[PDB]
């Protein structure tokens, strides 16, 4: 559900770790209580993978990728290549991706079906996105910022915007997404959304200093949430 | 918790002890002189604070 | 009057005399301990400096960010033919 | 019909409902007496 | 280990080997000694310095 | 605050004026300190590409400036050698603001992060466009 | 004379003498040394000396692969240098009379002699050294073509880069390959010694497997490995 | 007002329902229980005076049905427990007191700190 934890001890964890529908990518240097969070709760339905990205653990900011496919920017070694494509499924397929903007989760925010990227990218990378992952792409900024992996956390439900985001504006990204979309701050006032947090259509884990009217945002517009062992024995 | 018959039982150990004003050596609650010789074997011995 | 600003010695006092050394050959000042359960196996060997060159190995030590890592890293390649024996010498203890 | 039911935001400390832009996002009230105050200084 | 190519003539870089250097146009360029480096500060044209594999491309040696 | 860092050469020391990546209204950042930094008579403590520095704002908004705030390296010119060989440099020196803490106070970074800035922090790697 | 080691004499010693003969260098003279044994039951170690009189004690039979050993030698020589890079102090600054690469106050008036700890000029290198802690990566055979050759490089060399060694030749003998820089310049006599104290820590039991050797000329500037590729590489040529 | 329900940070697992609450609402603000008092070792000399904190930082809940094993097995006066699927520390049992922070007394207490667990409504979303 909205569950909450920590890498090493920062907040962030779309910055150290990938969540989508058919799988989960974590970065190496975690503690047995980081680890424990995802493997808890997602059981065995989606493979958890240890991974690291061009020599870096940033790999939530480094990737981009949906249920049916994943993006690795260049640095990505030919030993981390051939690491994913042995511990994935045989329905995603993996691709390098030759760019200018390396980080490709601040320029992704993508989900199943609609992605938006950052308007400086390029043509071939617009052939690129649409052919490997199945989505339609739609070049476009949130009203103030250039980032949209990175202040706009996205899934197949809703979606959570940047704070300092204008009402007119979020209706235009509505009937772009075809998504609601609330505005909000996640970890006690931070306007970073996309990467405080993660989220699929069953799970959405966040950090430690969320409080608890912030978890109620979350949780309502990604519409995740839903009792015998609880009673009175006196 | 602690079964306050082992906390009389630790006590004896800890906290009925004296100490001496000068040099602040830990003694025998029942002692007339410190028992050093960087205090003169001084006898301004007092009880040890309780909690 | 005192240094006004302190600062470390500049040098090694435990490396004096610099002075140079007796023969081009530095001697072994001491030899590991004996351990008589083993079988018989020398202790050092001699050999001639020759150069450097470069290496790269895959870096294994967990916990470290370069964990399953290619380093490069500068080795010396002494030249080293083989060694004949040509004698022994027994050596006694004494008080002196 | 695009449908953008958010109450822009709610607030970070407090459960209390609406606040505005630009930042601050924070129910006033509580950032009186809350936060830190950070004056930090002597007062006598 | 993968060899890169030297960006200003032609040649190959084995690991270990040379300078890199990132412009501000989020550009890398790598070299392979300094000859290729200081005649990319002086901002040379490697379609016109004869030694280059880009040359020889062009001219068909 | 700050973590483990493997070193690298030192670029920039006091009074070194690097320019300002972000968009926080500043335009260059005078160092006047670095957090972390070493003792020796008569040495300049100098930064690096991750470092933290004190930093103030020489040129820019009035509002950011005569106030000494913190700030973090995010280009050097100066090269230095990273663990898998490669000898590399940016072309000019940078730097963004930041709380004691290490978050962020600007919106986004224009031109190119240093790869060992953004494992080390986790707020420049979040408000990174490009990365090397 | 075996008669009275064995009965005497708690420690043993064998003479040894490298073979200058299989190696470039243009000295005729070996060079004769001790070393200590370490087996057990001293009447058997003048057993094991009896049995190898003018025979040949291979590499490989002392060191293997992954051990940490001390590298002892005689240092790289300077002759006469000045007091700032022997001891590594300040310069004076510029305006000074009469030289500024020097120490400016010996001592004070009393005691009225100038004490031994002060920074001097004089003979710099030359010196004996021991570093310990050497960590040793390959150790290659004489007649063997695959001493560059590594499992994931596949290709035939060795170990001498073309052109060969700068100042010394042909590595065509066994050879010792051990981390980091060891006391002594080129051409060098060095003593490897075993461990004196058995090492846990982390970095010592480490175990190494090689990707590439280096073996691009030292000459200056080399971009090749092997003949065979530059030949490859830059094609047919007048010569 | 409607039920309410007490998830577990961390273990998101719903630790006691609302129909409990012992709430005790007033503090006294007199000088005797409202104040927290440091006597010394001997001849009820107050060395310390605090003043109680805004708001009653626990949730003093019947004894549940989840509890009910670590408080049949090894039954003492005083101790801790946690969530059933985390084992972190949420909240101690004491049959002596702990007043709150804010001060009163309660009752022999079943505690629940409100650092780190929090507070739901259990109907539907607020829908703002």
């Amino acid at each position: 559900m909205a569950t909450r934890t920590q890498f090493e001890n920062s907040n962030e964890i779309g910055v150290f770790s990938k969540l989508t529908n058919t799988y989960c990518l974590v970065a190496v240097g975690g503690s047995e209580n980081f680890y424990s969070a995802f493997e808890a709760e997602l059981g065995d339905a989606i493979p958890i993978v240890h991974t690291t990205i061009a020599g870096t653990r940033i790999i939530g900011r480094m990737t981009a990728g949906n249920r049916r496919g994943l993006l690795v920017p260049t640095q990505t070694t030919d030993q981390e290549l051939q690491h994913l494509r042995n511990s994935l499924p045989d329905s995603v397929k993996i691709q390098r991706v030759e760019e200018r903007l390396s980080a490709l989760g601040n320029v992704i925010c993508c989900n199943d079906y609609v992605a938006l990227v950052h308007p400086d990218i390029d043509r071939e990378t617009e052939e690129l996105i649409s052919d490997v992952l199945g989505v339609e792409v739609f070049r476009q900024t949130i009203s103030g910022n250039i980032l949209v992996g990175s202040y706009c956390s996205l899934s197949n439900q809703g979606g959570l915007v940047h704070p300092q985001t204008s009402v007119q504006d979020q209706e235009e990204l509505s009937s772009l997404l075809q998504v609601p979309l609330v505005a909000g701050t996640v970890n006690r006032g931070s306007s970073v959304v996309g990467a405080g947090m993660v989220v699929n259509d069953y799970l959405a884990v966040t950090g430690l200093d969320t409080t608890a009217p912030e978890l109620s945002v979350i949780e309502s517009i990604f519409r995740l949430q839903d009792e015998s062992i609880s009673g009175n024995l006196r | 918790i602690i079964e306050p018959s082992l906390k009389a039982l630790a006590s004896k150990y800890n906290c009925d002890k004296s100490v001496c004003r000068k040099c602040y050596a830990r003694l025998p609650p029942r002692a007339t002189n410190c028992r050093k010789r960087k205090c003169g074997h001084t006898n301004q011995l007092r009880p040890k604070k309780k909690l | 009057s005192h240094r006004k600003y302190e600062a470390p010695r500049h040098g090694h006092l435990g490396f004096l005399p610099r002075k140079r050394a007796a023969s081009i050959r530095a001697r072994v000042k001491a030899f590991p301990k004996d351990d008589r359960s083993k079988p018989v196996a020398l202790t050092s060997f001699l050999g001639y400096k020759a150069g450097m060159t470069t290496i790269v190995r895959d870096l294994d030590r967990p916990g470290s960010k370069f964990h399953k890592r290619e380093v490069v890293e500068a080795v010396t390649v002494v030249d080293t033919p083989p060694v004949v024996v040509v004698g022994v010498v027994g050596y006694v203890e004494t008080p002196r | 019909h695009q449908h953008q039911n958010a109450a822009t935001l709610l607030c970070c400390n407090c459960g209390t409902p609406i606040d505005g832009s630009t930042g601050l996002v924070m129910c006033y009230d509580c950032i009186k007496l809350t936060v830190d105050i950070t004056q930090g200084i002597p007062r006598e | 280990m993968k060899v890169e190519i030297d960006s200003f003539s032609g040649a190959k870089i084995y690991p270990g080997r040379g300078t890199l250097f990132v412009r501000g146009d989020s550009k890398i360029f790598r070299f392979q000694n300094s000859k290729s480096a200081s005649l990319f500060k002086q901002r040379k044209n490697p379609r016109r310095i004869a030694w280059t594999v880009l040359f020889r491309k062009h001219h068909k040696k | 605050a700050q973590g483990t860092k493997f070193r690298i050469s030192l670029g920039l020391p006091v009074g070194a004026i690097m320019n300002c990546a972000d968009n926080s209204g500043a335009r260059n950042l005078y160092i006047i300190a670095v957090k972390g930094s070493g003792s020796r008579l008569n040495r300049l403590p100098a930064a690096s590409l991750g470092d933290m520095v004190m930093a103030t704002v020489k040129k820019g908004k009035p509002e950011l400036r005569k106030k000494v705030m913190p700030a973090i390296v995010v280009r050097q010119a100066k090269s230095w050698r990273r663990r898998d060989g490669v000898f590399l440099y940016f072309e000019d020196n940078a730097g963004v603001i930041a709380n004691p803490k290490g978050e962020m106070k600007g919106s986004a970074i224009t031109g190119p992060v240093g790869k060992e800035c953004a494992d080390l922090w986790p707020r420049v790697a979040s408000n990174s466009g490009v990365v090397v | 004379e075996l008669a009275r080691i064995k009965k005497y004499a708690s420690v043993v010693r064998v003479l040894v003498h490298t073979q200058i003969r299989k190696t470039p260098l243009a000295q005729k003279k070996a060079h004769l040394a001790e070393i200590q044994l370490n087996g057990g039951s001293i009447s058997e170690k003048v057993d094991w000396a009896r049995e190898h009189f003018e025979k040949t004690v291979a590499v490989d039979s002392v060191f293997e692969q992954n051990e940490m050993i001390d590298a002892i030698a005689v240092t790289k020589g300077h002759g006469f240098e000045g007091v700032t890079h022997r001891w590594g102090t300040k310069k004076l600054p510029r305006k000074t009379h009469r030289g500024l690469r020097k120490v400016a106050c010996i001592g004070a008036w009393h005691p009225a002699h100038v004490m031994w700890s002060v920074a001097r000029a004089g003979q710099r290198g030359y010196h004996s050294r021991t570093s310990i802690n050497h960590k040793i990566y390959r150790v290659g055979k004489g007649d063997d073509e695959a001493n560059g050759a590594t499992s994931f490089d596949r290709t035939k060399k060795t170990i001498t880069p073309m052109g060969g060694f700068v100042h010394y030749g042909e590595i065509k003998n066994d050879f010792i390959m051990v981390k980091g820089c060891i006391p002594g310049n080129r051409k060098r006599i060095v003593t490897l010694r075993k461990s004196l104290y058995t090492n846990t820590s982390r970095k010592a039991l480490e175990e190494v497997s090689l990707k590439w050797i280096d073996t691009a000329s030292k000459f200056g500037k080399g971009r090749f490995q092997t003949p065979a590729e530059k030949h490859a590489f830059m094609g047919t040529l007048k010569k | 007002s409607k039920v309410t329900a007490v998830r577990c940070k961390k273990c998101r697992t719903k630790l006691a329902l609302s129909t409990s609450f012992i709430a005790h609402d007033p503090p006294s603000k007199e000088s005797s229980e409202g104040h927290f008092i440091k006597r010394a070792a001997n001849s009820h000399r107050i060395i310390d005076i605090q003043e109680s904190q805004a708001n009653c930082s626990h949730f003093f809940i019947e004894p549940l049905k989840w509890m009910q094993p670590e408080l049949q097995g090894k039954q003492e006066l005083e101790g801790k427990f946690s969530c059933p699927g985390c084992s972190s520390k949420v909240g101690g049992y004491n049959w002596k007191g702990s007043r709150c922070s804010c001060g009163k007394w309660v009752i022999p207490a079943i505690h629940l700190q409100t650092s780190k667990v929090d507070q739901f409504p259990l109907q539907s979303t607020a829908l703002p």
